DNA sequence: CATGTAGTCTAATTAGACTGCATGG
DNA sequence: CATGTAGTCTAATTAGACTGCATGG
């Protein structure tokens, strides 16, 4: 039960950005000071050779982020590789069962996972994904344990529309509900 | 690493076998004298399930496709004392020139073992005994062997069935079983030469045969593809009852479901060498009830 | 008829088996406890010979095609205490619309049994014990049953395997064995109904199946060609190990020579009902040595 | 079989099968003119004859066998005449200690094909002998009669006998086959 | 009025080569 | 240089209706 925390107790976030850098995106929402303190954000592009001992010595984490390449075609690796490696480190970053503080995780997909990779992702992450539309106001799938990313009612769009669209402000609105749990910076 | 348990506190073993095949794991455990309290098998091959149910008279609970096993299933069907499994290697072995690797094709099924293993692991604060084992081929890309070792957080020990059987079978064995790196020793009941596996009035040309696959050409030995057996002066291939003796299975173990020569070799070709698995499961009879 | 032999004066039996098939005659004598001194088998089917040599470990001397056995061979290989044989019935049975009778095709191979029987008969003035037996189908012409009875100079006794097995098999039996017309009695280890012959987790629709031939459609019962077994809620045909138990043969008796379903059913369809032959050979224990 | 003096030769007791040779043996001087009880017996269909029938018909000295000569009126298969001739022959053979001569012969008038031929030689323990009369200006014989297995007739090409058989589509040729039996039995004139 | 120690014919099926190359011996 | 928990084809090979009728029930 991840209840809300009083404002005078909200410690600053310590996140783990995997396969993409969201520091310049998390800064804009004031989750971390521009002054370069070391422990606020850790970013790794290639995970292949990292061990649980690396994740544990990198300080405890409150947020673990996951993201696939955004149609950049700079993909040496299969699309399922980004999901499997993200699941391997989340168990490394998860703390002891007794929860001292809130722990959140998120994995987003930039429409690079086919239907076969999708049901594998929702099964390993233990929840079906929600779809956030950003392309046509006038789009990414998100797996996350954060409540307000499985709570509010976004634009219910069809899969035939998602198929035709395949032929950052919205993913910034799902980073927002983590603000009622940690420090606010301006 | 695990402390020893006295004989009185020993309870029957509870096993979760993913990609069970022809129930080699249950056969080995029951052949060591271990009481099998529960053996949950994840198998989708009808002929393979038929072997396990008939040869073991329904002591195995089949739980179809591993990708449909939920977290609640592991908790309902559990707790498990042993989690074993060998994932298909048709997309990992070098013998296939069109293998898709670990992240495509049927190589993804390795993660299903990794996923359900974490579900089966005892939560922290539960110092109860728990063992696991994963088998696969040695003829895989070093990138595949590396990544497998990363998810299981362990390095494999290679055991070749050449030391305990009459055939070459080089396989990797990830796990945490007691004494997996110990020197492999040959038993008295092990048939080490091909002549020990043949029937009456049949002569073996070699002492050891090359690695047996699902194909009928892995029986043809050498680069010239020579028949391994002579009977009545004429040449001949190995028999199904002889392939079973080579792998260490009981005779007529795959004589079910009206299976022919091709079907029985397919099940045996991708199975485990029984005396190798016995070497791995041998130190488990000091933590569970003996029969 | 033939005088009784004291227990100490008994000697191992010497058998000449024509059209031996899968060595049913030798299997019965060995299961009765009779010490077999010599078993000369005339058979031309390589797969049938393979069964007899492997399952009996070379105690059977194979003497190929019966038409090549000379008078000198009967004297050299003899003397014989028992001469058994079942002639091919593919030209005698009513089930064949194009059967060629007793004097054409394979039906004339009966006279080979008649020919070598007179060769094996003791000469005038030799009061030593001598027995023989000939088996063939019931569904033959009256002209063929008449002539066969004239050459053997005796009338057959019909014994249906329905009394001791789980299948219809009506067969004629010429011979001079002790107590052939005696009432057929069921044994303690006779699997009388189909459910006794099936494997685990298999249900039998019927209690007794129709006559099993070499064709796979004789397994489908009745006029509507019904599958005789239900497994996991699905219909299914009989298995090879189940066909063996129906005929009374040991389990996996035809698991030889990489034979498949159709091959094993071909050898079993021709064969004899083991408990019927046991009923006929039973009174031979009081004329030959035991073990 | 040794030779018998003339003052001891008993008359033949023949058994003719499938073909009556009474007119042939009487002509050569083996049978007796007066139709008294004793001489050959003649049967056509032996399907219902048992060992007791042959034994009570008196001990036999000659057992004759023959197939229909291109009769085209065969209700019986060609091999049927051989197997039945075999079955009755062993009914006619006497006690093992044979007192007197015992002869038998089988004649085929080009009816048994190749497959039936080797069967006849296996059962009669003898390869046949060909006796021709077709172009003296033919029948095959299996017989334990010595001078029929001793004297050699004119060699006949096998490719020729089968060509003259169907292009043609039995008493004067086998008359020479009955000839050497005079030495062992009585001569009537 | 259902049954059978099978043979012919045809469509499935399956048994065998053809392929393929990183890599220790 | 020989080896391999295999995937294609192509070609044997097998597996399955259709047949067939005397005959006691
Ligand atoms: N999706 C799936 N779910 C469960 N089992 C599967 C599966 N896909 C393949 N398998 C089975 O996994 C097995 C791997 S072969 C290993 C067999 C087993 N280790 C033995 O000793 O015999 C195959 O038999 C295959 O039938
Ligand atoms: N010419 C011949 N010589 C010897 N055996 C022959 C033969 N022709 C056929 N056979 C064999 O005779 C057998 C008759 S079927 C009877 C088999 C035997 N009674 C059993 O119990 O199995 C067939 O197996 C066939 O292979
Ligand atoms: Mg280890
Ligand atoms: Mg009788």
């Amino acid at each position: 039960m991840f209840e809300t925390v009083p404002v005078w107790r909200r410690q600053p976030v310590r996140v783990l950005s995997l396969f993409e850098d969201i520091k310049k995106e998390l800064t804009s929402l004031g989750f971390l000071e521009s002054g370069s303190d070391p422990g606020q954000l850790k970013h790794v592009v290639d995970v292949t050779d990292t061990v649980r001992k690396d994740v544990e010595e990198w300080g405890p984490f409150d947020l673990v982020y996951g993201a696939t390449p955004p149609l950049g075609h700079t993909c040496d690796r299969p699309p399922s590789w980004y999901l499997f490696q993200f699941h391997r480190l989340l168990q490394y970053a998860r703390p002891k069962p007794g929860s001292p503080r809130p722990f959140f995780w998120m994995f987003v997909d930039n429409l690079v996972l086919n239907k076969e990779d999708l049901d594998v992702a929702s099964r390993f992450l233990e929840m079906e994904p929600v779809t956030i539309p950003d392309v046509h106001g006038g789009a990414v799938r998100v797996w996350s344990n954060i409540p307000a990313i499985r709570s509010r009612h976004w634009a219910l769009v069809s899969e035939e529309e998602l198929s035709l669209l395949a032929q950052t402000k919205l993913v910034k609105n799902c980073f927002l509900p983590l603000r009622e749990y940690f420090k606010y910076f301006s | 690493l695990y402390p020893a348990i006295p004989a009185a506190r020993r309870r029957p073993i509870r096993v979760l076998s993913l990609f069970d095949g022809i129930a080699t794991g249950y056969l080995v455990l029951k052949e060591l004298g271990i009481k099998v309290g529960k053996y949950v098998a994840s198998e989708v091959c009808e002929e393979s399930i038929a072997v396990g149910t008939v040869k073991h008279e329904g002591n195995i609970k089949y739980v179809n496709d591993v990708r449909n096993i939920t977290k609640k299933n592991i908790e309902e069907w559990g707790p498990f004392d042993l989690v074993i499994g060998g994932s298909p290697c048709n997309d990992l072995s070098n013998v296939n020139p069109a293998r898709k690797g670990l992240y495509e094709g049927t190589g993804r099924l390795f993660f299903e073992f990794y996923h359900l293993l974490n579900y089966s692991r005892p939560k922290e604060g539960d110092d109860r005994p728990f063992f696991w084992m994963f088998e696969n081929v040695v003829a895989m890309k070093v990138g595949d062997k590396r990544d497998i070792s990363r998810f299981l957080e362990c390095n494999p020990v290679m055991i070749d069935a050449i030391k305990v059987s009459a055939a070459h079978r080089a396989r990797y064995f990830w796990g945490n079983l007691p004494g997996m790196n110990r020197p492999v020793i040959a038993s008295k009941n092990d048939k080490l030469e091909l002549q020990d596996c043949l029937e009456y009035n049949r002569i073996a040309k070699l002492k050891k045969v090359q690695t047996i696959t699902t194909k009928s050409n892995s029986i043809k030995q050498g680069k010239n593809q020579l028949f391994p057996v002579v009977m009545n002066g004429k040449e001949d291939v190995l028999w199904c009852t002889e392939l079973e003796r080579i792998f260490g299975f009981p005779v007529h173990y795959t004589d079910v479901s009206n299976m022919g020569r091709g079907a029985r070799q397919k099940l045996l070709g991708r199975s485990w060498s029984v005396p190798v698995i016995r070497h791995l499961f041998a130190p488990l009879k000091d933590y569970f009830a003996c029969e």
